[PDB]
RNA sequence: AGCCAGGAUGUUGGCUUAGAAGCAGCCAUCAUUUAAAGAAAGCGUAAUAGCUCACUGGUCGAGUCGGCCUGCGCGGAAGAU
């Protein structure tokens, strides 16, 4: 049971995302069901380690945001084109 | 002495040592293997 | 080395011999050859059968791992190399004697005969453990003390 | 036995200790005597068996007179004169064709129990199985 | 990491070769005594022999190993008044 920690994103866009990336974090989003899509940041290092394991993508994961466990499954992942790095993650509610 | 841009351990015995700001391969076993960076 | 389901086996046999055993000797095999242990094989072989085992275990988590249970005085006989020779069926027999006679032929050493745990001492090569079945020496003076 | 000196083991003859082509002068010349190999070795050869290879070890140093010692037969050649096929194979080790006996491979190992580390008598027979399966001889146990 | 030990057996695996015995190759890459010992990684040879190595047991008695990310530096770097 992978448990990710996350913060809700104040500012969204191109510049903001870049800034986030620079500061060892990276954006991500949750979407699925009736509930509205939730944009979050994630600490990069923690998540990269997690995603090395193939069980990360198959199993259900738990994102903690504002002290609230959302159960999601990793739908898609943007990787950096020539680095071991994550640009962005799409999580789907489960 | 081989003096190369690319100096490498060529065997188990070959050891790399920097002396006076010069990477050098010194090998106890084989004289041919001894190298210098240049 | 394995993990933890293999090292215990050695201690299991160690404790088993340490506890369920008797008089034991020592053989500091600092440079064991091939005939050194081979000569002991025959010596140990004589004693009943294969009960006088003598493995090369001198680790604190090996031969000293089974010291808390029985033979609680091998902490001083645990340094360097100490080949505990725990016995089994019988008692002391000639193990100590044989060991002394086998260690007097320059067979490596034995840490100055450290000794195991039987009486209430430490190092003491005694020869009062040899005869333990003789019962025909009391039938030699009966046909010579009758005429006179 | 605790110390050794020189030793040149070689399958010699017990019937008549006087070879030439096989051994002869090559059995002893570095201080060894070939005249003391047919007056003592034969003495302890007419009280057992003579005819099959008998490896011998001469305890010669530099004091001329030496001390002839005995030995034992090979366990690998014990499945030739006390089993079946003498060769023990015949074709390249790839197709098992050899065999042994379930009633044997136990009393044939008791004869050479003076060179077995196996404390137990049945423990020495366990090593025979591996020596009797060198090529893969399948026994009918 | 050094230091002390072993580093066996079937076995010198067979061939083709002049010879081939771990080490010319070509090929199988197995089993034994098991603590562990490659039908053998290097040296060595007429080839054996011999000298190392792999792994493993002891001594010792705390950290150690080599990838990833990035900062700054080193070599690569020879021209004419």
């Amino acid at each position: 049971m992978f448990t990710i920690n996350a913060e809700v994103r104040k500012e969204q866009g191109k510049g903001a995302s870049r800034r986030l990336r620079a500061a060892n974090k990276f954006p991500a989003i949750i979407y699925g069901g009736k509930e509205a899509p939730l944009a979050i940041e994630l600490d990069h290092d923690k998540v990269m380690n997690m995603q090395a394991k193939a069980e990360f993508y198959s199993e259900v994961l738990t994102i903690v945001v504002d002290g609230k466990e959302i159960k999601v499954k990793a739908q898609d992942v943007q990787r950096h084109p020539y680095k071991p790095k994550l640009q962005h993650i799409d999580f789907v509610r489960a | 002495m081989k003096v190369r841009a690319s100096v490498k351990k060529l065997c188990r015995n070959c050891k790399i040592v920097k002396r006076d700001g010069v990477i050098r391969v010194i090998c106890s076993a084989e004289p041919k293997h001894k190298q210098r960076q240049g | 080395m394995a993990l933890n389901l293999q090292d215990k086996q050695a201690i299991v046999a160690e404790v088993s011999e340490v506890a369920k055993g008797a008089l034991s000797a020592v053989v500091a095999d600092s440079r064991g050859v091939t005939v050194d242990k081979m000569t002991e094989l025959r010596k140990a072989g004589r004693e009943a059968g294969v009960y006088m085992r003598v493995v090369r275990n001198t680790l604190l988590r090996r031969a000293v791992e089974g010291t808390p249970f029985e033979c609680l005085k091998d902490a001083f006989v645990g340094p360097t190399l100490i080949a505990y020779s725990m016995e089994h069926p019988g008692a002391a027999a000639r193990l100590f004697k044989e060991f002394a006679k086998a260690n007097a032929k320059f067979e490596v050493k034995a840490a100055a005969f450290e000794g195991e745990l039987i009486p209430a001492s430490q190092i003491d090569r005694l020869a009062t453990l040899p005869t333990y079945e003789e019962a025909i020496a009391r039938l030699m003076a009966t046909m010579k003390e009758a005429s006179a | 036995a605790k110390k050794v000196q020189a030793y040149v083991k070689l399958q010699v003859a017990a019937g008549m200790a006087n070879p030439s082509p096989p051994v002869g002068p090559a059995l002893g010349q570095q201080g060894v005597n070939i005249m003391e190999f047919c007056k003592a070795f034969n003495a302890k050869t007419d009280s057992i068996e003579k005819g099959l290879p008998i490896p011998v070890v001469i305890t010669v140093y530099a004091d001329r007179s030496f001390t002839f010692v005995t030995k034992t037969p090979p366990a690998a050649v014990l499945l030739k004169k006390a089993a079946g096929i003498k060769s023990g194979s015949g074709k390249p080790n790839k197709d098992k064709v050899g065999k042994i006996s379930r009633a044997q491979l136990q009393e044939i190992a008791q004869t050479k129990a003076a060179d077995m580390t196996g404390a137990d008598i049945e423990a020495m027979t366990r090593s025979i199985e591996g020596t009797a399966r060198s090529m893969g001889l399948v026994v009918e146990d």
